């Protein structure tokens, strides 16, 4: 029975995991985008 | 100087993703009991 | 649901020799003793007759490469078949009161980092992988007593 | 249940009076015992350390004490049959000996006529008392019921056995009797002002410690007859851990002035009040003891708790304790690691248990008044603006919901923090996030000439970016001296010796040439990683404490930086001539590079020396607030800022239920929307309607005051004692805590198992923590919702037991009935149990000894 | 639990040692009893029992805070190291006791899962002093701050690491009834430390 | 002394920042029952 | 004792039953609470 | 086999023994309500 608030409250903190596994994952299986690398 | 601003976007984000799972885990309480 | 298998990540190995999986290799005792045993004693020479000419040549290039960046081989400060040296305090392998007093965990680090005065480092040397084959190796040098 | 509802108040006064100064005598007698037990005969235990800095700088304690005594009042004195001292003369005894005998005697002396006199108002008060009465177990002694039938304490009795002839304090006609607790303010305040005259003579005159400014020039020592100002601590001023002559009021000469100073305004004080006694409208219903029993209680709490930080950083680094460190203190057999400050933690943390645990049950007795005002409809009446002030239930929501606030938000910063940097030290990855370690790398000395394989980023600010190892002309991987790394480098972490880090591979360099704010003077390349070294400067207290000291300190602070800035110059222009060096290609101008760093060198030394040497006095110029375990300065830490957010937040979260009593004693928000009213101050609950209603009651109330406080509680013990707040799992060896000067004993968890390996090695300290643990746990059982089980269960029992009986002849067996805790008294025994099974444990933290680096 | 403690043993004289210095013992800036009845007896009674470097040091002079206490830069004279039996003895026992019982045993046997035994004399003959300075220092295993056998390069000095090697040769081929003893120390170092 | 009177004037003002806090709240609003 | 008055050191192969030896002759710190060890069994092997 | 054998024996030993204890008490208290 969910707003749109709680929607779009959980677009954002979709959007914050994907951003830190692009990050995590990017560099390390591809060799790009160095700056986050480790 | 840039790593520091590196580091305050990181924890800004766990304390959104944190703090923001936490309601979402009353609300979703709140739904299957009640309203 | 859960572990659809479960996502630990693929296995470090040592160096490819093809047509022979290194990965698996590297669970094989005697496949990475063999290995070990080609580190510690700094040659191909010890090995089983039997060995292939593949093998016996990707061990030459191993050590060649090795012997580029000053690496001591173990045998011979330890000598080829333990125990090593009192005169130079070096460890003998073959005493049982040494091996029980180890972890083989433990040992790992002692060889990573070298011990006291004499016993080098190897983590610029070697691989933590080529490091546990070692390990293991120095586990068979154990007599009774 | 009304066991321990004997006695309460309003009482009259003789009686408070009478038990009050019965009470005086008889802790007198126990301080009269403890001075026995710090004789140098028996063992260190934690009684006599407890009171022996205090002893040594009254100079009542002389550590340098050997000889022993043959004569001394009266001719009897080496030892002698049935003992001449009974039970002393067995052993050697020295002049402290005599001395602790001494006091001992006395305190026991007195105590013992205090509670005499005590007993003579208590008990004549009510008219006398018979000894059978008083003493109410000798009655069954036979063959001596006649003795203890007289009557003693008579109001009309020959002088040896008067109690108060003329019934109570209101009857009797001496016209000096103040006649109400207001009017009385002003004599007990003379009083008290007494009371430091006596003191101040005592320590003037028998303990011989003159007040400044006349104190004398000349004090006898063990070496013989010295200068005040160079004579070592306790016969001198001179302190002999520091270095210094100490201020003036930092000695106990200090503290005999004090005593005139503040007997001075005592008395002065009382006299103001003797005539113009306090009468505000908002004060007089605060004659019944019920009521004022309240504010003084939990102002007494309020006193212990500045005890605590008073005596705290007034004695950290003072010389009596630092003196326990150079005796020989062995305890049940082991010998302890700094019992210096050991003691001095425990003092402290001594009194913020006392100042916790009377502030919220001062609290709890307030709600007690009110309750009764609101049960006799009298709340409604009342005229005090302390009371009327908070009568409007709107208020009082948005005073609790916005501290709960406030709570809310501390807490989550503090432990939001701590989560963080626990995942940062661990490396731990998340899929969507991998955490990074601190490590560092040495870039200047020897350290930077040894080498590394780097992977080198193209460009780092563009993505389809790509790099490369770092490779020779020819197309071999080149080593990298540390000296002339870069940031953004990856340097394997399996080259640099890591393991523990598994789900990445390297480290990156993040920052160059790096030298602490605050640490080892050296030269860095450093990783970051998710490590937030910067959360130090959250803290208000870092920039006070080093605001301070950096005015007091100035010159040798911009000298020091001016020649560390002189030597990072020096540094990278030794940099740069190794580096021609080492890219020579000609033997020629191979040697000739070699020629120029060598006549270089003498001048980079030369930099060097000057930097350590300027860091080196820096670094020892005295404290402001936070302090070393010498007396010097230290940067504020994570640490330091974490327990600043702590204490904020955390003592919010224990004092919330302290607000609930004091507005919803009768009715809360819940209640009233229901109507419902809380009938007794102690009930349980009132059933399952509504979901379930435990819990309510002001009693309750109190228990989860005590409870959430062991939170605050925990991590000031924490704090004191050495351990890292600032994590969960923290080590003491390791590169940023050995980098930035830093020791601790361990961080969250980890100081949990740290410390108990000190704990183990002491059998006494074993067994007190196998029992402080069986005590905790079996509390689960009082406080858990299942007493109906336990009493159909006990019931079952109960059942069995009887029919053994009957069917085994057993009459005392036959009718059994087993007991189970009712709902209240489980949650007062549980709350107890819970308490004392964990503070028997926090005692073991601080016992085993300190351990921080000094 | 407290006062009926016993009475202290006559041999711990409480007559006090001298003070810890507040100079560094890595400083650079300026380097590293009476005739009264009884005093001279308590400072030849202080001199053997009560220990002089048992608390813990001055961060700066913590062996990886210290120039010379990496085990590649440690001077391990073994004439300074196994010179006095007494001193061995006195320092030794007091570090070990607190800080090593807890996984090594009240015996020094081994507590802790797969732990040292230094009565081993397989472990004696195979171990350098200098490798046991490594050890303290590194730990042993991996993990952070050291693995299972923790490392030590905050926490200890390199001369206290130096008290705790001569000591634990002490331990060789002794039963397993507590710790080394004076006389122990006396015939280990008799015997060519 | 100043290490003691900074933590006391530190504990004392915490007493006093939160009663601010809770001036600020009252008398922002005022007119809003809280039902 | 010897006949000459010094303490004669007995070996282990003749302890018998009864005997005390000290604790700190033994290097035994834990036990701080008493004084000596009493042999209660001579020439025990243990069963398993 | 013979420590598999053994060990469920136990087990069903100590129901065999709880059961023959649970019924001398039975039988020999039938006389006497339990209450
Ligand atoms: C570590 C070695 C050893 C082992 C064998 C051990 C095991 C166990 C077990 C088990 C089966 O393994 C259990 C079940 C257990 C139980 C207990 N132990 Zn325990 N225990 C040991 C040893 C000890 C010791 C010495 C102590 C306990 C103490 C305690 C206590 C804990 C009492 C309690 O409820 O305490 C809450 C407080 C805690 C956890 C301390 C928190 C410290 C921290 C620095 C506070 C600051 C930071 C926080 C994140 C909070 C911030 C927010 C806030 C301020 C509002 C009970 C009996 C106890 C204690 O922590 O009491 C506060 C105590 O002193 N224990 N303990
Ligand atoms: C801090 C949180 C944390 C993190 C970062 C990890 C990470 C890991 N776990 Mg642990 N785990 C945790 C908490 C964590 N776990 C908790 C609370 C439990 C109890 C439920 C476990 C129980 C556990 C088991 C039994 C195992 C691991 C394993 C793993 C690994 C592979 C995980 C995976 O495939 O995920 C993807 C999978 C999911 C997201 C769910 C499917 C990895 C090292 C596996 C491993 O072998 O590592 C050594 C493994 O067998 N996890
Ligand atoms: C020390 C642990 C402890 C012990 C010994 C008990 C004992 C018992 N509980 Mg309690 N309980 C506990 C903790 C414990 N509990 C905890 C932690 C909780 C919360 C979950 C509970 C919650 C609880 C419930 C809801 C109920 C019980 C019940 C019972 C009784 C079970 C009936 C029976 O089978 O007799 C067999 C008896 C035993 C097996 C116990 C033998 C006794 C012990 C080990 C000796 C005790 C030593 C004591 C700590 C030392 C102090 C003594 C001092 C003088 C030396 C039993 C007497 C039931 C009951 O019937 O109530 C009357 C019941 O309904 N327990
Ligand atoms: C297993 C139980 C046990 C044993 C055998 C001891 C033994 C002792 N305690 Mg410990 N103690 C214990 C449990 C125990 N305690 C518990 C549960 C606590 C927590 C309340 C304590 C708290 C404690 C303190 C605070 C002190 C000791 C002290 C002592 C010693 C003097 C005892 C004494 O005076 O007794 C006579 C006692 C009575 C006759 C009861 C009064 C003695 C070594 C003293 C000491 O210094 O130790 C080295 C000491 O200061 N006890
Ligand atoms: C228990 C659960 C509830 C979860 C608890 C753990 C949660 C971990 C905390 C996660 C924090 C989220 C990280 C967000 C973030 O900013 O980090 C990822 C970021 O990635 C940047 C780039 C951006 N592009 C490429 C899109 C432009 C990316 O990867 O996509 O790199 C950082 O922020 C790194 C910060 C540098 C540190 C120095
Ligand atoms: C605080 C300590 C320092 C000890 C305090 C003094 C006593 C120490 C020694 C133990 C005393 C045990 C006495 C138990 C006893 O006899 O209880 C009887 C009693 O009451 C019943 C009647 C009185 N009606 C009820 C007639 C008025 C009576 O005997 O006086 O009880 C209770 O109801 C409480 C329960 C006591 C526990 C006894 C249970 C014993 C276990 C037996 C189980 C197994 C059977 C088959 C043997
Ligand atoms: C290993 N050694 C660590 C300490 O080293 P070192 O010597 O460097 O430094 C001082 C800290 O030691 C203390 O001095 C603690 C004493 C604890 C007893 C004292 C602990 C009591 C603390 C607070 C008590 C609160 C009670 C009264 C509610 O480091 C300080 O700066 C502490 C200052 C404390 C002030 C914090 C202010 C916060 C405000 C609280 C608001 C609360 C309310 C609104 C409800
Ligand atoms: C069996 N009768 C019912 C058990 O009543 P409950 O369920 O009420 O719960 C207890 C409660 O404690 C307290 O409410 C403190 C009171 C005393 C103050 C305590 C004061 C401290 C005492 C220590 C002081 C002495 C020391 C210092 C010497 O706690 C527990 O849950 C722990 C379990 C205790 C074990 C019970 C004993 C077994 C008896 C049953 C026999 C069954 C069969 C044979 C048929
Ligand atoms: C009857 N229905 C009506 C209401 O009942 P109601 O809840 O009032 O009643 C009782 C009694 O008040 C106590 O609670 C007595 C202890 C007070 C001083 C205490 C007096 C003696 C104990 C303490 C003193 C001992 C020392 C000082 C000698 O019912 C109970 O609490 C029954 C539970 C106790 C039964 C024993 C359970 C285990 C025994 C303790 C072992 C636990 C340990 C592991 C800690
Ligand atoms: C265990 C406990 C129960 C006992 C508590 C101990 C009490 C000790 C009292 C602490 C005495 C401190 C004075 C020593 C000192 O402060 O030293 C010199 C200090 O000079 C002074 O200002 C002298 C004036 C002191 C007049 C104050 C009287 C205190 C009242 C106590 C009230 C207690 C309550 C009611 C809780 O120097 P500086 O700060 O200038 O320099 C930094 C030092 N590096
Ligand atoms: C130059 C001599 C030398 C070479 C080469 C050498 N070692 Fe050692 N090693 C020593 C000496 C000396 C010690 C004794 C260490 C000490 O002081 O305790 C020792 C110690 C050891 C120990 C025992 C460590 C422990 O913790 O207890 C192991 C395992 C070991 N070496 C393995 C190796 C391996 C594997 C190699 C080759 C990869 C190797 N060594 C190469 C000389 C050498
Ligand atoms: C936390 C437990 C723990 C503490 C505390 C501890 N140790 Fe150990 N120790 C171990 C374990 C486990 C080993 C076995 C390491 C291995 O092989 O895995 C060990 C091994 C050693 C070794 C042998 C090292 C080698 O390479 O052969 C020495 C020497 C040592 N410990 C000394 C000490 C001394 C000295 C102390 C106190 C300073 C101390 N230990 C404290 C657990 C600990
Ligand atoms: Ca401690």
């Amino acid at each position: 029975d969910i707003s749109k608030v709680a929607w779009a409250w959980f677009g954002v903190l979709l959007a914050i995991c994907l951003i830190g596994a692009f990050g995590n994952y990017v560099p390390k299986l591809f060799v790009k985008m160095l700056m986050f690398l480790n | 100087m840039w790593n520091v601003v590196g580091q305050i976007i990181s924890v800004l984000c766990f304390f959104i993703l944190t703090v923001g799972t936490l309601f979402g885990i009353v609300y979703v309480s709140h739904l299957l009991s009640r309203g | 649901v859960m572990a659809t298998g479960c996502f630990v990540g693929a296995r470090n190995a040592s160096e490819p020799r093809l047509g022979s999986s290194s990965i698996a290799a590297s669970r094989t005792a005697p496949a990475y003793l063999r290995e070990a045993q080609v580190l510690y004693e700094g040659s191909t020479d010890g090995l089983p007759k039997d060995t292939p000419a593949d093998e016996i040549a990707h061990y030459k290039a191993m050590l060649a490469e090795l012997q580029t960046r000053n690496y001591a081989a173990c045998a011979g400060c330890h000598q080829v078949n333990g125990g090593g040296n009192k005169a130079i305090n070096a460890t003998n392998f073959q005493d049982a009161g040494w091996q029980a007093n180890n972890s083989s965990p433990g040992m790992v680090t002692s060889i990573v980092n070298g011990k006291g005065k004499v016993m080098p480092a190897y983590k610029d040397k070697l691989t933590l992988q080529q490091i546990n084959y070692l390990v293991e190796y120095i586990r068979r040098f154990e007599k009774k007593r | 249940k009304r066991w321990y509802q004997k006695l309460e108040l309003p009482m009259p006064p003789e009686r408070i009076f009478g038990a009050h100064m019965m009470l005086i005598g008889g802790l007198a007698c126990l301080i009269g015992t403890y001075f026995f037990a710090s004789m140098t005969m028996w063992n260190d235990g934690y009684v006599n350390l407890t009171l022996r800095p205090r002893l040594i700088s009254l100079g009542i304690y002389d550590p340098y004490d050997t000889e022993q005594i043959q004569r001394v009042w009266l001719p009897l004195i080496g030892e002698f049959s049935t003992s001449k001292l009974p039970f002393f003369g067995q052993y050697p005894l020295t002049m402290t000996d005599f001395r602790l005998f001494g006091w001992g005697c006395f305190h026991i002396g007195l105590g013992l006529w205090l509670v005499y006199a005590g007993a003579a108002h208590y008990y004549g008060a009510r008219g006398g008392a018979t000894i059978g009465e008083i003493f109410w177990l000798l009655p069954y002694v036979p063959g001596l019921k006649g003795l203890c039938q007289i009557k003693w304490f008579t109001p009309e009795g020959p002088w040896y056995k008067v109690g108060l002839p003329w019934g109570s304090f209101a009857n009797t006609p001496w016209p000096i009797l103040r006649r109400t607790y207001a009017d009385a303010l002003s004599p007990h305040t003379i009083y008290i002002g007494l009371l430091f005259f006596i003191w101040g003579f005592v320590l003037w005159f028998v303990l011989d410690k003159p007040p400044v400014p006349l104190q004398p020039a000349q004090v006898m020592t063990p070496n013989g007859l010295m200068p005040l100002e160079q004579a070592p601590f306790p016969y001198g001023w001179f302190d002999p851990y520091l270095n210094q002559v100490m201020h003036p009021m930092n000695t106990i000469n200090g503290e005999t002035t004090m005593c005139f100073v503040w007997g001075v305004l005592f008395v002065a004080l009382g006299a103001y009040w003797w005539y113009r006694p306090p009468r505000s409208i908002n004060i007089t219903h605060l004659e019944d003891t019920k009521a004022v029993f309240h504010v003084h209680l939990t102002a007494i709490g309020y006193v212990s708790f500045a005890l605590a930080i008073v005596g705290f950083l007034a004695l950290r680094n003072h010389p009596s304790y630092l003196m326990l460190n150079d005796m020989n203190v062995i305890i049940y057999g082991k010998k302890i690691v700094n019992p210096g400050r050991m003691i001095h933690n425990m003092i402290t943390f001594n009194h913020v248990q006392v100042g916790l645990l009377y502030v919220a049950a001062g609290v709890f007795h307030g709600g007690q008044y009110l309750h009764g005002l609101n049960i006799s409809g009298a709340y409604k009446q009342a005229r005090s603006k302390f009371i009327t002030w908070f009568q409007n239930p709107d208020l009082q929501t948005k005073i609790v919901g916005t501290t709960m606030f406030v709570s809310f938000v501390t807490v989550v910063f503090g432990y939001g923090m701590i989560c963080w940097n626990t995942g940062a030290e661990l490396d731990l990855n998340f899929g969507i996030y991998q955490f990074r370690s601190f490590r560092a790398i040495q870039m200047d000395g020897e350290a930077g000439n040894i080498g590394y394989r780097v992977f080198r980023p193209k460009n780092p600010w563009d993505p389809t970016a790509g790099g490369d190892w770092v490779k020779n002309p020819d197309g071999t991987a080149k080593l990298v001296k540390a000296r002339n790394l870069q940031v953004g480098d990856r340097i394997l972490n399996e080259e640099l010796g890591i393991g523990s880090s598994p789900t990445y591979s390297f480290t990156t360099i993040e920052e160059i040439n790096y030298k602490p704010e605050w640490g080892q003077p050296k030269l860095y390349a450093v990783q970051w990683g998710s490590w937030t070294h910067f959360l130090r400067k959250v803290n208000p207290l870092f920039w006070v404490d080093k605001g301070i000291w950096y005015l007091q300190n100035q010159k040798t602070f911009e000298a020091t930086r001016k020649a560390d800035e002189a030597y990072l110059a020096a540094h990278l222009k030794a940099v740069s001539l190794l580096n021609q060096i080492d890219d020579a290609q000609t033997e020629e101008a191979k040697q000739k590079a070699q020629a120029e760093l060598d006549k270089f060198r003498p001048e980079l030394e030369k930099a060097h020396a000057n930097m350590l040497e300027w860091n080196e006095r820096l670094a020892s110029t005295p404290a402001v607030l936070y302090s070393n375990l010498r007396d010097q300065h230290r940067d504020g830490e994570i640490n330091d800022a974490i327990f600043f957010w702590l204490m904020i937040g955390g003592w919010l979260f224990g004092f919330i239920p302290l607000l609930r009593i004091a507005f919803h004693n009768y009715q809360s928000p819940w209640y009233r929307d229901f109507e419902w009213r809380k009938q007794s101050p102690d009930f349980p609950c009132i059933g399952p309607v509504k979901g379930g209603t435990c819990g309510v009651s002001i009693q309750d109330q109190l228990w989860f005051c005590i409870l959430f406080s062991i939170k605050p509680l925990s991590a000031i013990a924490w704090y004191l004692d050495g351990g890292w707040i600032a994590t969960m799992m923290a080590r003491g060896n390791e590169a940023y805590y050995l980098t930035h000067n830093i020791s601790h004993t361990g961080g969250v968890f980890l100081y949990m198992w740290n410390e108990t390996t000190w704990i183990w090695t002491d059998n006494h300290l074993t067994a007190m923590l196998l029992l402080g643990h069986l005590i905790w746990f079996v509390s689960f059982a009082l406080w858990f919702k299942d007493r109906g089980s336990r009493a159909e269960g006990g019931d079952i029992q109960s059942r069995w037991v009887r029919l053994m009986g009957k069917r085994l002849g057993i009459k005392t067996l036959q009718e059994v009935r087993f007991p189970v805790s009712n709902l209240a008294t489980a949650k007062l025994w549980g709350t107890v149990f819970f308490y004392t099974g964990t503070f028997v444990l926090v005692f073991l933290y601080f016992a085993d000894g300190f351990f921080q680096n000094r | 639990g407290g006062c009926f403690v016993g009475s202290r043993d006559p041999n711990e004289t409480r007559y006090p040692k001298a003070p810890m210095p507040l100079q560094n013992q890595t400083s650079t800036l300026k380097t590293a009893a009476q005739n009264t009845p009884g005093a001279r007896e308590a400072a030849a009674l202080r001199d053997r029992v009560t220990p002089l470097n048992l608390q813990q040091v001055n961060e700066q002079d913590v062996a990886g805070n210290d120039p010379l206490g990496s085990p590649a830069r440690v001077v391990l004279d073994e004439g300074e190291m196994y010179r006095d039996p007494v001193e061995i003895y006195r320092e030794g026992r007091a570090l070990f006791q607190n800080n090593c019982v807890g996984c090594h045993g009240h015996n020094g046997c081994g507590n802790v899962p797969r732990s040292t035994n230094f009565t081993d004399p397989g472990w004696q003959e195979n171990n350098s002093d200098g490798g046991i300075y490594s050890s303290i220092y590194n730990g042993k295993g991996i993990g952070n701050g050291g693995g299972a056998m923790p490392a030590y390069y905050n926490q200890l000095s390199p001369q206290q690491i130096r008290y705790l090697v001569a000591y634990l040769r002490a331990f060789k081929g002794r039963q397993c009834n507590g710790l080394p003893t004076l006389s122990d120390v006396e015939r280990m170092v008799a015997e060519r430390q | 002394m100043t290490a003691i009177l900074l933590a006391c004037l530190f504990v004392l003002g915490g007493y006093a920042a939160l009663w601010g806090i809770i001036k600020f709240v009252v008398a922002n609003t005022k007119d809003i029952a809280a039902n």
